[PDB]
């Protein structure tokens, strides 16, 4: 066992739309004699050497696999970004989840457009619906949540779905 | 141990090993299996330590091979990713 540094998502979705805001944030420990951080997009190193690296408006060159390293932590697994370009997206922290932990969905819409009479699905069958748009949350994962999920809303009067996500629940 | 889903992987190897070292070893059985899952929030993956036996010119030998099995997600498409990483007699 390393000790493996942590990149994180702040907000957590690994799945955005082009021009939202993510900033990644390496989650490991800086020593005073050498507190730089070595980041990697697509298993190549990069010239940002802060703590946090910074995306004010994503777009697809962007998306890929990123890692982080310091001196007193190693390097960190690959967090997988996304970028996508429709009028809507179901958004996740991830798509591989153990059992009893909880599952944060969002239906985002494309930038000024709003969106209401919202319905998560999960292969093929509604799990939960808001007037108003809102976050799905399942504070305890299990077995059974596992599926091809998707978010389908209202443009004032057009009925429109996102794409599809498979999530996968393992043991614990 | 005895399923289609690790003879595959077995077979595999086999082919994998003959190709790099430019041999000739004729997969027969596996003989033990154990798996090793490494998830992440981003891959379903195991790394397998597989024995089987295999016909070196003739002669049945044991062999263990270490093979790497990933599955990654890209908006909705799913990869399969195999790699023989270690391959050595008994
Ligand atoms: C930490 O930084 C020092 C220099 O301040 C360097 O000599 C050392 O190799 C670094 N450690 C690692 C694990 O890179
Ligand atoms: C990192 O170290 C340099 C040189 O010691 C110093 O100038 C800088 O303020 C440090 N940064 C942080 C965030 O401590
Ligand atoms: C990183 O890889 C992803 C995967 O296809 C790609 O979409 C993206 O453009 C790549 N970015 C760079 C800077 O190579
Ligand atoms: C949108 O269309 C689906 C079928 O495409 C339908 O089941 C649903 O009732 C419609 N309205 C909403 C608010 O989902
Ligand atoms: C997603 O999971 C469902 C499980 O019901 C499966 O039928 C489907 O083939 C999966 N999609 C992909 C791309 O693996």
């Amino acid at each position: 066992d390393l000790p493996k540094a942590v990149v994180f998502l702040e907000p957590q979705w690994y799945r955005v739309l082009e021009k939202d805001s993510v900033t990644l944030k390496c989650q490991g420990a800086y020593s005073p004699e050498d507190n730089s951080t070595q980041w990697f997009h697509n298993e190549s190193l990069i010239s940002s050497q802060a703590s946090s690296y910074f995306i004010d408006a994503a777009t697809v060159d962007d998306s890929g696999e990123y890692r982080c390293q310091t001196n007193l932590s190693t390097l960190s697994d690959p967090v997988q970004l996304e970028v996508h370009i429709g009028w809507l997206l179901l958004q996740a922290p991830r798509w591989v989840f153990k059992e009893e932990d909880p599952i944060h969905l969002r239906c985002h819409s494309w930038k000024n457009t709003a969106l209401h009479k919202v319905t998560y699905l999960q292969n093929g069958k509604g799990r939960k619906y808001f007037h108003h748009n809102s976050d799905f949350y399942i504070p305890k994962a299990t077995l059974k949540d596992s599926g091809s999920y998707f978010c389908r809303g209202l443009f004032g009067s057009k009925n429109v779905s996102s794409e599809t996500v498979n999530i996968t629940i393992t043991q614990g | 141990e005895n399923s289609l889903e690790i003879e595959e992987l077995a077979r595999f190897a086999v082919d994998e090993h003959n190709k790099k070292e430019n041999a000739l070893l004729e997969f027969v059985r596996v003989v033990k299996a154990k798996e090793q899952a490494m998830n992440t929030g981003f891959t379903l993956a195991t790394m397998y330590y597989l024995t089987l036996e295999a016909k070196d010119g003739g002669k049945k030998k044991l062999y263990e091979a270490k093979v790497w099995v990933k599955n990654t997600q890209w908006h909705n498409a799913m990869t399969n990713f195999k790699e023989l990483q270690e391959f050595k007699p008994v």
